[PDB]
Formats: C-alpha cells, sequence, structure tokens
C-alpha cells in the first residue's frame, strides 16, 4: 500500500 | 492503397495526437477494405486510449480472426485485458504473442511490465533484457528496466546508466515525443529540472489531448461567493480516499474544514475499498462523490462545475489512478497540485503547487510550472495524532540497570496498567515510566520470546507487538485505535540491545551507491552499531549487503526486517536511536512515520521537491542541528547522535515533545492554515489577476 506511478 | 493511405494518414494523425481523426480514418480505411488487419489493429488501439475497451477487443479479435499470426494486435489485445484488470487474459495474450514470433521485442516489453506489476522483478529484468537485446535503441524497454534496477537497488553500471537516461530523455525531447522516464522518476536521475519539468509538460498533454474529442468549450467560473452562501467551494480530487498513504495524511482535514467560510466536496476516482478511511471522507466531507461511476471525463468534469467549485485540488499529479483529463477540462477557476504528488505537474492546467519556503525555496521556481503557494511552516501533513494516539505516551521495562528503546509499551490503558504495578519509576525528560525487573516484568519478555500472541496481568491485556493482525486486524492496518496495551522490543526484529540502531523504512528505491556509501561511512565510526532497513523489496537485500562489504562493513552490521502493517512499522521506529533519510528522494510519509515515534531523522535536502521534505518536516518540528549542507555534515550529525549519548538524549527528547507542540502533526492548525492560504489564492482572482507567487 504505496505511491506508484 | 486506398485503404493503406487512410490507414498510414491515420497512424500519422494518431502519433500527433489527434485521436478523432485517427478513428475516422481507421473506419474509412474499413470501409473501403474490410478484411484489413492491421487497420483492425490500429483502430483497436486508438479506441483503448480513448478508454473503450470493449470495443477495442472486439477490433483485436477481428484482426486475428483475418490474421491468426499478428502477434501485435496478440500484444496489444493483452495491454487492453490487463487494463480491465484481466491480468490471465493479458497473460494468455502476450505468451502467445511471443510463440508466434519470439523475436517480437514490444511483446517481451509488454510481458515484463506485467511480471513488474505482479511482483515478479527478476522475471521482468529478465524479458526487458530480452527486448533490448532484440532491439537496442527501445527507449521504453531500457528506462523500464532502470527503473526495476533501481528498485532492488542493482547499481552495475550505474553511472552510464544514468548517463545513459539523460540521453534518452534528451532525445526523445528533441523530438517532442513522449518521454520513457516517468515523471514520478524523474525526481530518481541526475536529469536537468529542465527536462524534469518537460518530462511532466509531455505527460500533462496526454490529458490535453484525450480531451479534445469531446469538444468541450471553456466552463463559465463563479466570480464571487455569492450563490454559494458565502462559502469558498472546495474540490478535492483524488483516488487514494482509502488504504492509501493519502488517506493516512489528510483523512482529518474535510472534516476539520470550517462549514461557515468552507463547503467540502471530495471526488474519489476510486470506489469504496470497505476501509475506515473511506468511510471517515465519506462521513465528514459536507458531499462525496464517487467519480469511479462515472468513467467518461466529460460527463465526470461536468459534475465538478455544476457543484460550483471554486478551488479544484489535485491529489495524484502522475501516480496510478490519475484523471488529470478532469484538470486539463478546467471546470473549475482555480486549479491546485496537493500532497499527493512530489513534484511539478509541467502542465498549463494546474495554477498552484501548494508547497513551502523550506520544500521550494523562491530560487528554484522555475523548477515547477505552477506558481508555489507557501503553507506557513510545511505543506507535509500526518494523521498520526488521530490514528496512533497509543504512541503519543510509552513506558519501558528496565532489563540490567536505563534505555527508552530496547523494551517498550504503548497503550491507551497504559498510565492505568502501571498503576496497578507494586514499584514503578518514573524518569524526568514530561516523562517516561519505568517497570523494574519484577516477576510482572519477566513474564511480558518471555510472552515476546516464546512468540506468544497475548497475555494477562492484574486485568490489563498485553499484546506482542508482532501479533496485532491476529488480535485486531482493523487496529494493524491503523483504521482502528489498538485497545489492548502492546510491547515492542529489540529483541523480535533481531537488533542488539547494546549498541545504536540506526534505520531506513523507505521502499529500497530511494537508496543510491552515494547514500548507502554516506552509511557504510557513518557505521565505521560508530563501531557496534547496525543499520536497520526493509525488505522492500526482500530481492534487494543482497545488493544492499555486497555492496557494502565492498565499502568496508562487516556483514552483521546491516539487519532486514519484513514490511510490517502500518501500525507496526510506526510503532517499531520506536526501537530505533536514529533514523537516516535518503537524501535522493527523502522519507515523504515514511519521515512522518518515524518522527511520530520520537526518532530524529538526519538529512540532507537536495534540490529536488522529493529531496526537501524530511527538511522541511524538521525544520517545522523545529529541529535545525538534524538538516546538513552536504555529506560531511550528515555523517558527522550522525555518528554525533550515535556517539555522544547525552546529545542523543536530549535531542531525541526534542523530537518527542516537539511532535505534539510544534505544529508539524496539528492537523487542526494546518487546515485553519491551508483555509487562509486558499482565500489569499480566491481574493488574487475575484479581482482579475491571474496565477501568481503566494508568499
Ligand atoms: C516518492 C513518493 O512517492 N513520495 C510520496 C509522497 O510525496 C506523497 O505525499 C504520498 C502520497 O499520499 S506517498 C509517498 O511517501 P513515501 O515516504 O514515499 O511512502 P511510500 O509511498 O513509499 O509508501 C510507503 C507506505 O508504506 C507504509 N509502510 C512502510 C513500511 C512498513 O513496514 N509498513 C508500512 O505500512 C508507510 O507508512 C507508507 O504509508
Amino acid at each position: 500500500a504505496v505511491s506508484r506511478a | 492503397t486506398h485503404a493503406d493511405s487512410l490507414n498510414n494518414l491515420a497512424n500519422i494523425k494518431r502519433e500527433q495526437g489527434n485521436i478523432e481523426e485517427a478513428v475516422r480514418l481507421y473506419r474509412k480505411a474499413l470501409e473501403v477494405f474490410p478484411e484489413f488487419a492491421a487497420a483492425h489493429s490500429n483502430l483497436a488501439s486508438v479506441l483503448q486510449q480513448q478508454g473503450k475497451l470493449q470495443e477495442a477487443l472486439m477490433h483485436y479479435k477481428e484482426a486475428i480472426r483475418i490474421s491468426p499470426t499478428f502477434a501485435d494486435a496478440y500484444s496489444n489485445m493483452g495491454n487492453t485485458l490487463k487494463e480491465m484488470q484481466d491480468v490471465q487474459g493479458a497473460l494468455q495474450c502476450y505468451t502467445r504473442a511471443i510463440q508466434i514470433n519470439p523475436a517480437f521485442a514490444d511483446a517481451h516489453s509488454n510481458l515484463a511490465s506485467i511480471h513488474k506489476d505482479s511482483g515478479n522483478i527478476p522475471e521482468a529484468i529478465a524479458s526487458y533484457r530480452t527486448a533490448l537485446k532484440l532491439k537496442p535503441d527501445f527507449p521504453d524497454a531500457y528506462c523500464n528496466l532502470a527503473h526495476c534496477l533501481q528498485i532492488v537497488c542493482d547499481w552495475t553500471d550505474y553511472d552510464e546508466r544514468m548517463k545513459k537516461l539523460v540521453s534518452i530523455v534528451a532525445d526523445q525531447l528533441e523530438k517532442n515525443r513522449l518521454p520513457s522516464v516517468h515523471p514520478h522518476h524523474s525526481m530518481l536521475y541526475p536529469l536537468s529540472h529542465g527536462f524534469r519539468k518537460a518530462i511532466a509538460e509531455r505527460h500533462g498533454n496526454l490529458c490535453l489531448d484525450k480531451i479534445n474529442v469531446l469538444h468541450k468549450p471553456p466552463y463559465e467560473h463563479p466570480k464571487d461567493l455569492k450563490l454559494s452562501d458565502g462559502r469558498l467551494r472546495v474540490g478535492y480530487v483524488s483516488s487514494d480516499f482509502g488504504k492509501h498513504p493519502t488517506s493516512h495524511l489528510m483523512q482529518s482535514i474535510p472534516g476539520m474544514h470550517n462549514p461557515d467560510k468552507f463547503e467540502v466536496f471530495c471526488y474519489a476516482l476510486s470506489p469504496d475499498d470497505g476501509t475506515n478511511f473511506r468511510v471517515k471522507v465519506m462521513a465528514e466531507a459536507n458531499h462525496f462523490i464517487d467519480l469511479s461511476q462515472i468513467p467518461c471525463n466529460g460527463k465526470a468534469a461536468d459534475r465538478i462545475h455544476q457543484d460550483g467549485i471554486h478551488i479544484l485540488v489535485n491529489m495524484n499529479g502522475y501516480t496510478k489512478g490519475a484523471r488529470n483529463e478532469l484538470f486539463a477540462l478546467r471546470p473549475a477557476p482555480i486549479q491546485a497540485m496537493w500532497l499527493g504528488y512530489p513534484g511539478t505537474s509541467g502542465a498549463l492546467f494546474m495554477d498552484y503547487i501548494i508547497t513551502d519556503q523550506e520544500t521550494s525555496p523562491a530560487e528554484v521556481a522555475e523548477q515547477y510550472s505552477e506558481k508555489l503557494a507557501y503553507m506557513p511552516h510545511t505543506f507535509f501533513i500526518g494523521d498520526h495524532a488521530n490514528m496512533f494516539p497509543h504512541l503519543k505516551k510509552k513506558a519501558v521495562i528496565d532489563f540490567k540497570s536505563i534505555y527508552d528503546n530496547r523494551i517498550v509499551l504503548n497503550g491507551i490503558d497504559l498510565k492505568a496498567f502501571l498503576d496497578s504495578l507494586p514499584d514503578v519509576k518514573i524518569v524526568k525528560m514530561l516523562n517516561m515510566p519505568v517497570i523494574p525487573m519484577n516477576t510482572i516484568a519477566e513474564a511480558v519478555i518471555e510472552m515476546i520470546n516464546r512468540g506468544q500472541i497475548q497475555i494477562t496481568i492484574n486485568g490489563f491485556s498485553i499484546s506482542n507487538g508482532l501479533a496485532t493482525t491476529q488480535i485486531n486486524n482493523k487496529a494493524a492496518t491503523g483504521e482502528e485505535v489498538p485497545r489492548t496495551i502492546i510491547v515492542t522490543t529489540r529483541s523480535q526484529y533481531g537488533l542488539p540491545e547494546d549498541a545504536i540502531v540506526y534505520c531506513n523504512f523507505n521502499q529500497l528505491y530511494k537508496i543510491d551507491p552515494s547514500t548507502l556509501q554516506m552509511w557504510a561511512n557513518i557505521l565505521k565510526r560508530v563501531p557496534n552499531s547496525v543499520l536497520w532497513l526493509l525488505r522492500f523489496p526482500a530481492v534487494g537485500e543482497p545488493n544492499i549487503q555486497q555492496y557494502a562489504q565492498n565499502m568496508g562493513l562487516p556483514q552483521n552490521r546491516i539487519i532486514f526486517s519484513p514490511v510490517a502493517p502500518k501500525e507496526e512499522h510506526v510503532r517499531r521506529g520506536q526501537l530505533a536511536d536514529v533514523c537516516l533519510d535518503t537524501p535522493l528522494c527523502n522519507g515523504h510519509t515514511t519521515g512522518m512515520d518515524v518522527l511520530w515515534a520520537g526518532t530524529p531523522m538526519v538529512t540532507m535536502p537536495g534540490e529536488t521537491l522529493a529531496s526537501r521534505v524530511a527538511a522541511s518536516q524538521l525544520t517545522c518540528l523545529g529541529c535545525l542541528e538534524l538538516i546538513a549542507k552536504n555529506r560531511q555534515e550528515y555523517e558527522d550529525i550522525a555518528v554525533k547522535l550515535g556517539t555522544d549519548l547525552e546529545y542523543l538524549k536530549k535531542v531525541r527528547g526534542k523530537v518527542w515533545k516537539q511532535r505534539i507542540s510544534s505544529p508539524l502533526f496539528n492537523t487542526k492548525q494546518y487546515t485553519m492554515e491551508l483555509e487562509r492560504l486558499y482565500l489569499q489564492m480566491w481574493e488574487h482572482y475575484a479581482a482579475g489577476n491571474k496565477p501568481d507567487h503566494m508568499i
């Protein structure tokens, strides 16, 4: 659960 | 050749971004020649780009039906299935394309990509290598491979890879074609601020092209607050109202807004994932609209216009789930970048980026397309006060004769448990209770050593910090506040009870050769000490261990733990002494996490927004002594913090107190400041000026 392109 | 000429024109009209005209032409080609496989397949790809995925599939299958060995139709159908979440159909198509033609490089690259997204990095690397071997000039495959290698910290031929990525980008921008470096990644690579801004600009331009098929006039924007009863209507657009770091930062903001002056609309770009994060934003926003229900960007943008939005806030930028097409259509007079995207949009359709003086200094305003809009302390915020209030206070167990970070207890009912115990010493710092080594103390340490889930002491529930998903899975995610007293220890993570623990809990990609060199330099200077990293992913561990052996370090010096549930991650930062921030890209959400544990973080701000966030946090927190102006200063600060034990106790004490006293974690204050700035932005526009810098 992370910020991703 | 009548058919061919239409198709070739359509192909060029497409490369140009003229999507409507490409479609007309491919249809005209098929009118003229129905059995034309390549025009079916080309029309399918442009229908795919427009979001018409069923229609696309139908044309891909027609093309395959006409030419059963048309590998390129299978490869592009694969992508359409992957966009529909049919991972199995995607794989069935990609692999069928490679069976037809094993030298088909595009198919290999597409297969690599779905490998990467699935969590299989070694297979993605292999398949991008295959692609580059079949077609050595292939920018997408090269840059996408450079990202996989970044993720697992493979730095084989790092310096030449870097300059190779820069010349690919130079060369792509010369020709005004879409850069193969994604904007979100561009901070990782030594490109000029000009190139980063242009990368972004070109990706924003895709959105402008997709919306032109709709043929929408400029919308008419309300020029005063008069029909919204004197309230500034603010529209927060995000794919991340659910179990996502964004909600971990800002879920309290919507409901803290002053309803006399503001009216809040949350536009979700994702559907309801069932989590409390979603529930809370839906309950507390004045209006919540599920745009994932309305895929058509013109119809969705209409809702935003009819709601009356003054300020529209873009919380995605170039991240997954973005629908920046919404912002390209300008349904609002003020459109601002906030919080979720750590960079510039590069696009003309964004007016401000909400940031701050320490993150985005006046000098480097050329970094951004947008005008700077300063918050007064940091632009960064965290919902940790609300999420993890059991971490506001802690106690320790004294194993010999006193450490703050060896054996730790947190709990909503910790005061009462403590008061149940015969001997408890308070130590001033305001204060830290110490449980001396009684029978009670021993029972606890045994539960841990035995790997037990929980025990009961004097009626209180005492939980193993490793077992939160078994006791309450909503407390592990940070959706509920834990209702038991939790124990956390260095023993649980194989950390030494008797040495300094430096930490970094970021995804491993933020680490680069220079950075690990500095870490090595620090650890060599502080014997005993260890560096505590995560398996993020696990297959990066041997790369890191090996490059550190080469730098001087024996093996036992770097300890890897698994990625943990959210609450355990934040709780365990308590066991560290110091955090070493990644300078290439800082801990952002991860920086707030470590600070909420009371753990000081050493950082070296760079030029990029992404490399200066931790410095803004520490500024806001008021710990300027943790910010380094160069590499020698970073190692000296960090070594100082690992040898000068009294200065460590002082610095820790400051972080521990200032996480409550400072504005850093003060969502109400942040919200009120956000409000001032929104109104600043509104004044400067109603008095018909256009965006200018606010400071
Ligand atoms: C570079 C970059 O993308 N920056 C973004 C910011 O600019 C945006 O404002 C943020 C968008 O809301 S996210 C992002 O902030 P980052 O620090 O990069 O964190 P990232 O995106 O890797 O996720 C790690 C998560 O795992 C959680 N986490 C971590 C370790 C662990 O063991 N368990 C765990 O739950 C952590 O609590 C995190 O929740």
